[PDB]
């Protein structure tokens, strides 16, 4: 099969640094004409995505030409200069060769994480979900660096999870941040009788996670 | 604008059906191969195949090959597809991103002038699950216990909880609040139902005490919220 | 074209509100006088289609 791969899986440099977003298909993106049917694309968080370049390097109308590149047969190369305000995407290749042909793995562009640990204001929920639900290790973040993040998610005041789950909001903030939210599995009275229940979290400059949890019976 | 870029929205359990639509501007039925796809929350796209309105020839992606179906309906100028023995793994996004038109001077059904590739407007779609746990509007207190709350880098309020009609305007942003909602997402527990933990940020007088509350109207269940989450 | 006063002369900055060297305004004042040389001078005209 034609197998477009990308080969950056993300892009994380500030704000009008210079990058690239590469592919290589398996083999065949060449027709015996040379106009090497392959494409390039963007969706950013919700859209249906749009086309970037098309017939390997014919640009789209409006296109950034920053933001623009070319294929060359099997092996292709997007352009990321100046990287533009608002152009963190998900990004890939697309084979239009034939028919079963698929678009590659959606390689995301972002703004560079800095230092920044999100808040501590993380802790088991108020009493119509503790009380009236489970006390658990709920768990919470605000202004996170996304590139190392963690988060805690256990009983007996562990500052660690494993029965446990989460998501990150986009990157919006200065420190390239986001919010983020988990929670955490343990009895609905027994995760507040334990010593604590764990709610920390942690980003790509964080020294450890921030203190967010709830005390034995303050849960 | 482009009335080939795709429409509707839709429910359904493990073994049902599905239902699509187009209309015959931009690229119209006599304007490209109305060459619709599907793509997961967690993935890239892929196809759904290919087909060609007026006369209504196809072609299917082998993965989908018994769960698809298609319509030449250009008289409503719909491009209508369907699905069969749809899966809580099949729920996914749809849109029907046309083909780069044809080109050559020939005529014809030129099913061999496409791929992954699709050149004009997508406009998405939507299958959920109806596997998950359906369920009305909840807006759980994600504002702290005891250990918590009552400090400057605390936040209040409540998000989207316990129905698979996950999302919801809740961001402890329900008027009580209407700035400072950090986006910690709705995302799903194990039976396919919210499991939020966005909440608003405030002076640690508030994150102590403040009437914050969540406008968590579930939005696939369309019932209204405003439920309160007061911290302490 | 740019019948308009915003700012235009960057895009690698986000182009916040402040028009200086963050991201310039373009249309800075076009003030000829009698007192430049003959080019320097400024011409009143006018063109129609």
């Amino acid at each position: 099969d034609i197998v477009m791969t990308q080969s950056p899986d993300s892009l994380a440099v500030s704000l009008g640094e210079r990058a690239t977003i590469n592919c290589r298909s398996s083999q065949s993106v060449l027709y015996s004409n040379n106009e090497n049917y392959l494409a390039w694309y963007q969706q950013k968080p919700g859209q249906p995505p749009k086309l970037l370049i098309y017939w390997a390097s014919t640009r789209e109308s409006g296109i950034p030409d920053r933001f623009s590149g070319s294929g060359s047969g099997t092996d292709f190369t997007l352009t990321i200069s100046r990287l533009q305000a608002e152009d963190v995407a998900v990004y890939y290749c697309q084979q239009y060769y034939s028919l079963p042909r698929t678009f590659g793995q959606g390689t995301k562009v972002e703004i560079k994480r800095t230092v920044a640990a999100p808040s501590v204001f993380i802790f088991p929920p108020s009493d119509e979900q503790l009380k009236s639900g489970t006390a658990s290790v709920v768990c919470l973040l605000n202004n996170f660096y996304p590139r190392e993040a963690k988060v805690q998610w256990k009983v007996d005041n562990a500052l660690q999870s494993g029965n446990s789950q989460e998501s990150v909001t986009e990157q919006d903030s200065k420190d390239s941040t986001y919010s983020l939210s988990s929670t955490l599995t343990l009895s609905k009275a027994d995760y507040e009788k334990h010593k604590v229940y764990a709610c920390e979290v942690t980003h790509q400059g964080l020294s450890s996670p921030v203190t967010k949890s709830f005390n034995r019976g303050e849960c | 604008q482009v009335q080939l870029v795709q429409s509707g929205a839709e429910v359904k359990k493990p073994g049902a059906s599905v239902q699509v639509s187009c209309q015959a501007s931009a690229n119209t039925f006599t304007n490209h191969y109305i060459h619709w796809v599907r793509q997961a929350p967690g993935q890239g796209l892929e196809w759904m195949g290919i087909i060609y309105p007026t006369g209504g020839n196809t072609i299917y992606a082998q993965g989908f090959q018994g769960r698809v179906t298609m319509t030449r309906d250009t008289s409503l100028n719909t491009i209508y597809l369907e699905l069969s023995s749809l899966r809580s793994e099949d729920t996914a996004v749809y849109y029907c991103a046309r083909d780069v038109r044809v080109d050559d001077s020939w005529s014809g059904y030129d099913l061999l002038s496409g791929g992954t590739y699709f050149d004009y407007w997508g406009q998405g779609t939507l299958v959920t699950v109806s596997s998950a746990s359906t369920k009305g509007p909840s807006v759980f207190p994600l504002a702290p216990s005891s250990k918590s709350t009552s400090g400057g880098t605390a936040a209040l309020g409540c998000l989207v909880k316990d129905y698979f009609p996950e999302p919801v305007t809740v961001s402890w942003n329900s008027g009580a609040l209407t700035s400072g909602v950090h986006t910690f997402p709705a995302v799903l527990q194990s039976s396919g139902l919210y499991s939020l933990s966005s909440v608003v940020t405030v002076p640690s007088s508030s994150l102590g005490t403040q009437t914050y509350i969540c406008n968590v109207n579930h939005k696939p269940s369309n019932t209204k919220v405003d439920k309160k989450v007061e911290p302490k | 074209r740019d019948i308009s006063e915003a700012i235009y002369q960057a895009g690698s900055t986000p182009c916040n509100g402040v028009e200086g060297y963050n991201c310039y305004f373009p249309l800075q004042s076009y003030g000829f006088q009698p007192t430049n040389g003959v080019g320097y001078q400024p011409y009143r005209v006018v063109v129609l289609s």
